[PDB]
RNA sequence: CUCAGGCGGGUCAGGAAUCCGCCGUAGAGUGCAAGGGCAAAAGCCGGCCUGACUGGACCCGUAACAGAGGCGGGUCCAGCCCCGAAAGGGUGGCCUAGCGAACCCCUGUGCCUCCCCGGUGGGGGCCAGGGAUGACAGAAAAGCUACCCUGGGGAUAACAGAGUCGUCUCGGGCGAGAGCCCAUAUCGACCCCGAGGCUUGCUACCUCGCUGUCGGCUCUUCCCAUCCUGGCCCUGCAGCAGGGGCCAAGGGUGGGGGUGUUCACCCAUUAAAGGGGAACGUGAGCUGGGUUUAGACCGUCGUGAGACAGGUCGGAUGCUAUCUACCGGGGGUGUUGGCCGCCUGAGGGGAAGGUGCCCCUAGUACGAGAGGAACAGGGUGCCGCGGCCUCUGGUCUACCG
RNA sequence: CACAGGUCCCAGCUAGCCCGAAAGGGUUUGUACUGGGGCCGACGCCUGCCCAGUGCCGGUAUGUGAAGCCCGGGUACAACCGGGUGAAGCACCGGUAAACGGCGGGGGUAACUAUAACCCUCUUAAGGUAGCGAAAUCCUUGUCGGUUAAAUGCCGACCUGCAUGAAUGGCGUAACGAGGUCCCCGCUGUCCCCGGCCGGGGCCCGGCGAAACCUCUGCCUGGCGCGCAUGCCAGGGACC
RNA sequence: CCGACACAGGUGCCCCUGGGUGAGAAGCCUAAGGCGUGUCGGGGGAAACCCGGCCGAGGGAACUCGGCAAACUGGCCCCG
RNA sequence: GGGAAACCGACAUGCCCGCAGCCGGGCUUAUGCCCGGUGAGGGGCGGGGUGCGAAAGCGCCCGGAGUCACGGCCGCGAGACCCGAAACCGGUCGAUCUAGCCCGGGGCAGGGUGAAGUCCCUCAACCGAGGGAUGGAGGCCCGCUAGGGGUGCUGAUGUGCAGUUCGCUCCCGUGACCCCGGGCUAGGGGUGAAAGGCCAAUCGAGGCCGGAGAUAGCUGGUUCCCGCCGAAUCAUCCCGCAGGAUGGCCUCCCCGGAGGUAGGCGGUGGGGUAGAGCACUGAUUGGAGGUGCAGGGGGCGAAAGCCCCCGGCCUCCUGUCAAACUCCGAACCCACCGCCGCCGUAGAUGGGGGGAGUAGGGUGGCGGUGUAAGCCGUCCACCGAGAGGGGAACAACCCAGACCGGGGUUAAGGCCCCAAAGUGCCGGCUAAGUGUUACUCCAAAGGGUGUCCCGGGCCUUAGACAGCGGGGAGGUAGGCUUAGAAGCAGCCAUCCUUUAAAGAGUGCGUAACAGCUCACCCGUCGAGGUCCGGGGCCCCGAAAAUGGACGGGGCUCAAGC
RNA sequence: AUAGGAGGGUGCGGCCCGAAAGGAAUGAGCCUCCCCGAAGGAAACCGCGGCGACGCGGGAGUACGAGGGGAGGGGACCGG
RNA sequence: GCCGCCGUAGCUUAGCUGGUGGAGCGCCGGACUGUUAAUCCGGCGGUCCCCGGUUCGAAUCCGGGCGGCGGCGCCA
C-alpha cells in the first residue's frame, strides 16, 4: 500500500551530471583559421562561425565523439582513471582531414 | 490407499467387530509363519514397540516381505523361524472425495461421511512384540539387520529396540 | 413334561421321517428387529375355557429432573364369570414397536331436553365405539421466473483472503530388484516420514448499505526447490556430448501460428528460451474477447410456462484527489550573530553492464576412425544502459517555389 | 420480426367469430374470387411413416348420468328414504399428423485379417424414409486433405448423429445485407519503435466562481487482531 | 418557443432560380442581407499529459479475439 | 354450590397439632433462654352437599368476606413505543409523449440503369439474323439535397452542452417514405412489422386520490440519574427452528414456620466405563499330536471293495487379538441413614402471586465423526455481562473477583539495558547465536568414533588397540548347474584330516583354472584396553515468497540450558 | 518550523490571572522545635553459623511511620 | 459418487404365491432329395450371475458382490 520509486513518472530530465569514459584526444592546437604548417592541422573553424557560438580564437582541443552538455555550457575534462587495455592508447593519432563546412 | 496419517494414532476409536458391521474388507496378508517349527531353536530376538500406533495391513505385508526375503536368501529356510504375531483387526474409514471441481463438490461434509472400509490395522501399544524371530547364535547377525529394516516401516518409531529376550 | 446338537445300536445308496439307550445348564424355543427374561418354565403336550368383561380410581410413562395433549402400562377396590382340589390367577398375547386430536358423521344403550301447553314426527345433548389427518400434538393445496421485485443475512453459497492440506508440488528414510559382473553411475517396487502452500477439495472465520470476474495489455517488486551464465562433485566422466548432484537470484530467461485462454499444442531461432507469490498482482490504468443480464437460434428435456457451467451471434466499463504515497519543482525555519564562494563524504541507489560469436590456439590434446577441446591473446554482434545531432533519416504551420 | 408465395380450418348472412352488465355492437355501404382464425415463410426440388398417447371431430344400442316430474314408502302435512323416467357429459365406435407429437434395442455370419450386403430376437402405434451431417459431436485440437514455416481456426471430406430430418418444414439457392466466421491483393504508424509539428485545453494572471463528500491524522514494516492495520506491540524513517 | 438554463438538443412552411463552381438546393470563395453577444479576457513559442488533426524511413498486420481504428482507391471518359 | 340439562341442595364446629400471644415453673445482672398448659390466625382428620353412580370410588364444593374507589405493572383488541416496501383494491385522469387507425394538406438537389410498349433498316420464300432509335417502369441504385434512421469509433462526454448529446463514418432518401393540423381507441384495457415494447423524465399491467397510521416473525432508532439483586442463549411443542408458548433459570411482593443438607467419614444399597481376558455371544492368524468324520485328488486299485493316501470337517497342549463380547472389574458417579460440619427463628426450607429474557463462544478433559481444521454432545474454569496485574501486544492462559481516599506488604511473574529489581550462588550441559517463546507463538522418521554419564561382558606380559615383519594348508575343480561356475551367477550340502594358522572362503580380479588380499596367527613396540547397550544435550535431516527478526538490543565459564 | 497518534484521564513542572461569588492578617504558600503514633519496620555495631548468595541472637518492635495536638517565626496569597 | 433395472438351455427371451421350467435360434441323430438347401420327425444340456441368510425347502424373498442399462453430476 505504497508507491515505489522505480515506476515511471514525469519530472526532470536533463541538467543532470554525467561522466562519460574514454574519449580520444584528436587534437590540440591554438588559433583558429590558418596555420602555416600543413600537417598536424591546417586550421579550423567553419566560415560563418557555428550556430549558437561566437568566434573561436584562443587555445583549443578537439575531442572524439559526444561531449555531455549544451552548446555554451562549461565542461571540465578529467584524465581517464584507467583506459582500455584490450585496446591500447597510441599517441598523436593521425589526422587525415578536418571538416570546413558549417553545421548549418 | 491414502498415505498413513491416521495409522499412527490410537486416540481414534474401535470399529473392529467384522460380524457386526455391514461391509468388511479383505486382508492382504496371508503368510505369517515361515521356516522351521519354533521348537528347534533356543534364542529369541524380538522387535519391541515403544509407541502406540495402528499398523496397516499394507505395512505389515511389506515389512515382513523385505525382511523375510533377506533371511530366506542368505540363511535359507532350513534355518531360522520367523513370526509376525499380530493380525490386523481395526477397520478403517473414508470420506468420499475426489477431483471433479467446478460446480461440483466432492466433497461433502456429511451426507454419510461414515466409512466405507479401506482396510484393516493392528494395534500396537508399548512393550509389544511386533516381530519375533527365533535363531541360533550363528544366525544372530542376520536377525538384527532384518529388524532394523522393519523399524523404519513402523508408523512412528521404536525406542526399546532390537531386544535379546534372551530365550527364557 | 424337557431341549438344540453329538455318541452307540436300527433302516437306507446316503438320507429322511420313525425307533432304543447315553451325553447334553440352555447352543432350542418363546409370531416378527434387536436386546432383556425364562428349564420340575413363560418352552412342549393335553383338557377346559373365553377377563381382548363392566365401573370407577391411584400411579408412571408419554414429556427424567421440569409445565405437556392424545395414547400405553402397572397397581387396587366393587360387580359379573372362568379355571383350578385349593391356595390362587385372569385389568389380552414374557417385556420392550404394531401410534391418531377439536369438530363432523354413523353406531349402541339408558337418560335429559326442543321457546304458553298436551300428543305425534323430526331434532339437540350427556356417554361409548367406529370412520382421517404416515408432513405421524391433525392447513383442504402443482410448477417457472436470466422480466423480477422486496425485507434482510456473511447466522449461508459463487469470488478473493485466512484455516487446513485428502489432492497437489517438492523432499527424506528403508532398500526388494535391474544395470555386463556390481542395490546405491543410473534406474528403483512395497512401505514409511516430512516441508510448502503453486492445483483441487474441505471449512464458513471475514465480507452480501457493491474489498468489481478471467484472460490479455502495460508497469514494478520479491522467492528458489536454478533453465542459462559463473564456480564445483560423481559418473557405466575417452573427446566432443550427456545423466545425476552442490553453490549461486548479479544478470538473462524472447519472437511467432491456433485457442477467450491462465495451461497446453506447434514452428523457427536461441546460451537458455525455469517455475511461483504480490486484492488466482495489475478495471478511481487500458482492453473487454470469454464467464453469469435483459434479443435470438439449434439440440436435449419438459403437457406447458420454461430450463441448460450444452453449442452459438449480439450485448455500456462512471468520478474535477480532502488525506497519504512517490517523482519532480518552490518558499522558509533549525544547525546558537549574519553572509558570498569552494569542498568533504556519514550515508542512500545501482546491472551498467549482461551475454553470445568468431580468429589465433588447432584440424592440435583425446580417438581405430568419425569426430574433436582447453589455457591464453585479439576482433565483433546483440540485449540493457547513458549522452549526442556533426554524418546520415525523420520533421520542421521559419522560409521559398 | 414482417413479407410476397404455400397449406389447414370455420361459416349459407336470421351464419360463423368476436365486443357488450344490458340494450345493443364490430366485421358490414362485407356475402364464399367473402371474411374470419392459425401454421409456414420468396423461388427451385420436395414434403416418407404412425390415430398407440394427447388433442379435435362425428356418432352412440348398451351401462351410466342431475334437478324436475311420476310412482312406492314415510309424515294426520313436511322433511325424508327408494325406484323409474335420466338430457348434455363419461364409458364405447370410427375418422383425423401441412393437429400436438413419436420415428427402437441386442446378439451371429462372407475366398484372408476387416466389416457385414445376410440372419435371428423383442418393446410400444409406427421404426428415420428424400436429404443433410464432427453442424449456429460430448469425448475432441476425431481423422484425412486443403490452407499457414508453424493455424484447439476456416473450408472440403468421412460420418458410427453423446443428443439430425422433412409446413414444431428438409435440402439447396441467383440477387440482396451498417449480419457471423475465413482467405488474398493493394494499402497503410496496428506493430518493430517512436519522433516532430499544429490548433484547443493543461499551467500562470485578472474578473467570475460551484460539486462529490467530509470522526481525525507526517508514515513504513512485521507481529497481533473479525483470520486482508497509519493509530495496539516492537523497530526504523521523520523540521514545516 | 419547449427542454428548470440565453441547453451544441430538437418543431411546420416559404426564399431551393444570387454570382463563380460543378451533374448539383454539394463544397469553397464571393454578392444583396446579417453578425463578430454560437458573449469572459490576457499571458507562457506553450515543458509533461489530453482532444481534434498533419507528416513519417526500412519493413508491409509481426499488433490484436478480430486489418478495430486508420489507410488506399476516388470525379469523368475510353477500353474491357 | 354442583350438574350439560332434569334437578337437587352443605360444618355460625366433632377430633387433633401448633405460629404469634397469654398463662405457670426454672435460669442469666439484664435482654434473653429451657420446659407445661391455653392456643385466634394457620395446618391435618372426620361428617356433609352434589355429579357419576346397582355399589363402591373419585370430580367439584362445604364452619360469612366482599364490593366499590384511586394509582401503577402486565396481557389482548385496536395504527398500539416510533419509523421504515414491495403490493392489493376502489373511484377517478391522461393518446399536446408515444402506437396504430382515419380526414384533409405539404416535403423530397442531382445523377444512373433501362423493362414493357412502339418504330425502322439490311439480310432470308419463311424461319429468323444484325444494327440502331424511341419510350419510360422499379417497395431500384448512387447520393453527408432537405428529411428519416443510428453501424463502428466500444472514440469525445460520462458531477455532460445534453436525465440519452457531439463529430467522423454509416443506412434510407418517390417510398410498406417523411411530415402538419383535425379526429378515434384508456389501464388486466388499448396498441404492438410482437421487443413484454409503448400508452407525458413513471410500464412483466400508467398516474392521481382514497382504503392507509396495510402489515411484515424483518433493518434502524427508542431520550434523566442514582442504589440493590442479577441471567439464560437450554428443554418440549409448533407448515416450526431468524418466531411463539410453556418449563428450567433470574428477579420482585406476600404467606406459613423448623428445619434445610452444597462439604467430608462411616453404614446399607445401585453400576459393567478404565483396565483385563477366554468364561459366553463369538469373529479371526499359525504350525505340531489325535487320526473321531461328511469328500475334491492317487494307488495293489478284480473296483463305493479289503489298505493307505492328500484341501478339509471338529478335540488337545499350544497361537493372534476382538465399540456394538464378558469369568471378572477399578478409580469414580449416585439413592438413604447416622454423625460431624454448615446453615436458620433478624424466618431459612417450602408455598402462592407480578415482571422478563428461548443466535452463544471457548481452553482443557472425555469423547462421536471427520486425513485435518471443523461439526456435533458432555463437564469445564472463563468470556458473554468482570476491571486491575502478567504472558510483547493478544475475548476467553496465569494472578485477581474491584465503594472512595491514604499508609503498607505480597501474588502472578521477573531481577543485563530498554524497564522496577542479581553483571546471584553451587554443580553440570552447550559451541548451535542452539536458545533467550508453558502462550495463539513450542517440526519428524532416520542418522553423526559430537559430547557428558550411568550397565554388565570381554580382557590385560596367558599384554592386537592401532600400526608393523611373515601369513593365507589338504580331500577339492565340492558337486550340480552350465560354455565354464574351478572360494568369487546362482543352489544346496557346509562336512572330514593335519596344526603358527585354514572360511567347501571377505573383496578385488576372468564371464569361468590364475594373480593381489583377508579373516587368522606367532610376533615386535610394551599398554590400560576393545565391545555392545540405556540416558541428557547439541549437530544433520531443515527450501519461500514487500522486512528478516527470541518483544527489541544484544548475550556464548551467559543475560543461555 | 526534531520530532508520534481516538485527540484524553491521573499526577507534577513553566508561563498566565485571580476585585467580585471561597478560606485566610483573629494569619496563606512556607520554616522550625516537641509529643502522641495503625498496619508496617531498619542500619552502624557485636557474637555465632552457612561452601556461597546470605542467615540467627542483641541493638529492637527502637529509629521511622499514615493520622492527630500544642507552641513558636515569617508576612500574601492558596485553592481554583 | 448418487438413484432405478438385469443376468434363465450354446444365444436371445417368456416366467416365479418360495415346491415349477419353456419358446424361437443354434447344434445333434434319423428322413424326404439324385446330392442339397428348404422341409420333415427325435433330442438334450439350465447349480435360472457369485455369495450369504430365512425356511421344512429359495430359480423365486431379503444382505452383500460382479459385469452390463438408463437418469443427476448442477443455480453455484
Amino acid at each position: 500500500a505504497r508507491v515505489m520509486w522505480t515506476v515511471p513518472m514525469a519530472g526532470q530530465m536533463g541538467f543532470h551530471h554525467r561522466t562519460e569514459l574514454n574519449k580520444r584526444l584528436i587534437a590540440i592546437g591554438e588559433n583558429g583559421k590558418l596555420k602555416l604548417d600543413e600537417n598536424t592541422e591546417i586550421e579550423i573553424t567553419p566560415k560563418g562561425g557555428f550556430p549558437h557560438y561566437g568566434i573561436v580564437r584562443s587555445d583549443f582541443m578537439m575531442i572524439a565523439g559526444s561531449v555531455p552538455g549544451a552548446i555554451k555550457r562549461i565542461i571540465r575534462v578529467r584524465p581517464a582513471i584507467r583506459p582500455p587495455k584490450k585496446k591500447p592508447p597510441v599517441q598523436r593519432p593521425q589526422i587525415t582531414y578536418v571538416s570546413v563546412e558549417s553545421k548549418q | 490407499l491414502r498415505p498413513a496419517k491416521i495409522d499412527r494414532y490410537v486416540d481414534k476409536p474401535a470399529y473392529t467387530r467384522r460380524e457386526y458391521i455391514r461391509g468388511a474388507p479383505g486382508p492382504k496378508i496371508t503368510i505369517f509363519d515361515m521356516g522351521n517349527p519354533a521348537g528347534d531353536f533356543e534364542f529369541e530376538v524380538s522387535l519391541h514397540t515403544a509407541e502406540p500406533v495402528q499398523i496397516r495391513q499394507n505395512a505389515l505385508e511389506a515389512a515382513r516381505q523385505q525382511v523375510n526375503r533377506y533371511l530366506q536368501k542368505n540363511v535359507g529356510r532350513s534355518n531360522y523361524h520367523f513370526k509376525i504375531r499380530v493380525y490386523p483387526f481395526q477397520v478403517l474409514r473414508e470420506n468420499p472425495m475426489a477431483t471433479g471441481r467446478k460446480a461440483d463438490r466432492y466433497g461433502n461434509g456429511m451426507r454419510r461421511p461414515f466409512g466405507k472400509p479401506i482396510g484393516l490395522a493392528a494395534r500396537l501399544k508399548k512393550d509389544q512384540k511386533i516381530l519375533s524371530i527365533r535363531v541360533n547364535r550363528q544366525h544372530l547377525k542376520f536377525a538384527i539387520e532384518g529388524a532394523r529394516r522393519a523399524a523404519m516401516k513402523f508408523p512412528c518409531k521404536c525406542y526399546y529396540r532390537i531386544y535379546d529376550k534372551e530365550g527364557n
